[PDB]
């Protein structure tokens, strides 16, 4: 599923440096991935 | 992360070539002076 | 366990290095030491048996200071790149790297809570971090020159640092601020729960400072006054630390000699030819009879305890 894969992604990126502090949330962000904590950081981006 | 380093260090060696160039054209004054002063006194010495 | 001092010769001489070492501390738990250097490597050594276990590449500049978590899992080292990497002692990978200082940092501590970050660079600023997410959340003003060291308390609220402003500024998250400085000050040890009464017998909490004025002097942070002042050193002091047990005073300086003091008497009693050039740090381990000092002539030596 959608969450299976969002699950993996986050789980294998969480020992990445994906942090950016200075991430701008964009107005649109089309999300693929339902129930992504709004609103979201870099690494949620990366690995929506 | 390792191309920058190389690079960081490579220009510390050119402000040390800098600061050694200085130092040796001090030299070269001093030992300029020095030099003068000794031919001046040779040809008040062969003057006497 | 409080008759241990460092005795000749050397136990072992870790001396697969190239560039000069400037920072060394003690692993809480397990049985390692790491050491900072000036070619951006960290590398962590088997102080029981002498052998170099793995080195953590990463930093772009020169590493400064480096320091544990309280679980000892996670380990912050700050450059010269103006950076304070962060990196944890499971996988031996960096996790994130955090930018916001102006020039070369200088120190960085691990919060005893576990939780936040300290650091100070040369921008005269006392930065505090995240460990979550790498943002930053406070910011510490009233410096004007380079702020050397930094070294939290023993609760997570009292901060203190030493700077180039012939200060040591205290911080509540300022507390007090000891201006009878002569010189630079450079590193700072704080007093643990352990030297209360040997302190009152020779006499919290309690700070203690060397310096680059050939002394070493030590406040109170309740009244702000020197209590005593240790006098005897041949060079500029580069490190000190309180003994585990609270009862003799550690330090290092560039004559090459460690002296170990008391605030019983404020005198010397046995100086230790480490190297042969200057000394730039050492650690005392909590409970193992073993002193490590890591000095700027590309070595590293372990010292028994006997």
């Amino acid at each position: 599923s959608t969450e299976a894969l969002y699950q993996v992604g986050k789980e294998f990126t969480s020992k990445m440096d994906l942090e950016k502090p200075n991430y701008i949330v964009p107005d649109y962000m089309p999300v693929v991935y339902d129930k992504l904590p709004q609103p979201p950081s870099h690494r949620e981006a990366i690995v929506n | 992360e390792e191309q920058q380093m190389h690079l960081n260090v490579g220009l510390r060696k050119i402000k040390e070539t800098v600061d050694q160039v200085e130092e040796l054209r001090r030299d070269l004054r001093i030992k300029s002076q020095e030099l003068e002063v000794k031919n001046a006194a040779a040809n008040d010495k062969l003057k006497k | 366990p409080k008759e241990w001092i460092p005795r000749p010769p050397e136990k072992y001489a870790l001396s697969g290095h190239r560039s000069p070492v400037t920072r060394v501390i003690f692993h809480p738990v397990f049985s390692v030491m790491v050491s900072a250097s000036e070619d951006a490597t960290i590398k962590v050594w088997d102080y029981e048996t002498g052998d170099f276990e793995r080195t953590l590449k990463g930093h772009t500049d020169s590493v400064q200071d480096i320091s544990f978590d309280h679980s000892g899992k996670l380990l912050a080292s700050c450059s010269a790149d103006m950076t304070i990497k962060l990196w944890d002692f499971q996988g031996f990978e960096c996790i994130r790297t955090m930018h916001g200082h102006d020039h070369n940092v200088s120190s960085v501590a691990i919060m005893p809570n576990g939780d936040h970050i300290v650091s100070a660079s040369r921008d005269k600023t006392i930065k505090m971090w995240e460990v979550q997410t790498g943002y930053c959340v406070k910011t510490f003003t009233g410096h004007r020159e380079w702020v050397r060291m930094v070294r939290p308390n023993q609760d997570g609220t009292l901060i203190a640092s030493c700077s180039n402003d012939q200060t040591v500024r205290v911080w509540v998250v300022c507390k007090a601020e000891l201006r009878e400085h002569e010189h630079v000050v450079e590193c700072i040890s704080w007093a643990p729960e352990s030297s209360y009464s040997s302190i009152s017998e020779a006499t919290g909490p309690f700070l203690l400072s060397g310096s680059r004025d050939k002394t070493i002097k030590m406040w109170d942070v309740s009244t702000g006054m020197c209590l005593m002042t240790l006098v005897g050193h041949d060079n500029w002091v580069r490190g000190v630390l309180f003994h585990s047990g609270g009862k003799f005073i550690l330090s290092c300086a560039d004559d090459k000699t460690l002296r170990v003091w008391d605030y019983k008497n404020k005198r010397c009693m046995k100086t230790l030819n480490a190297h042969e050039h200057f000394v730039t740090s050492l650690d005392f381990h909590k409970t193992a009879p073993y002193v490590v000092t890591g000095s700027v002539d590309q070595t590293v030596k372990v010292w028994e305890c006997r």
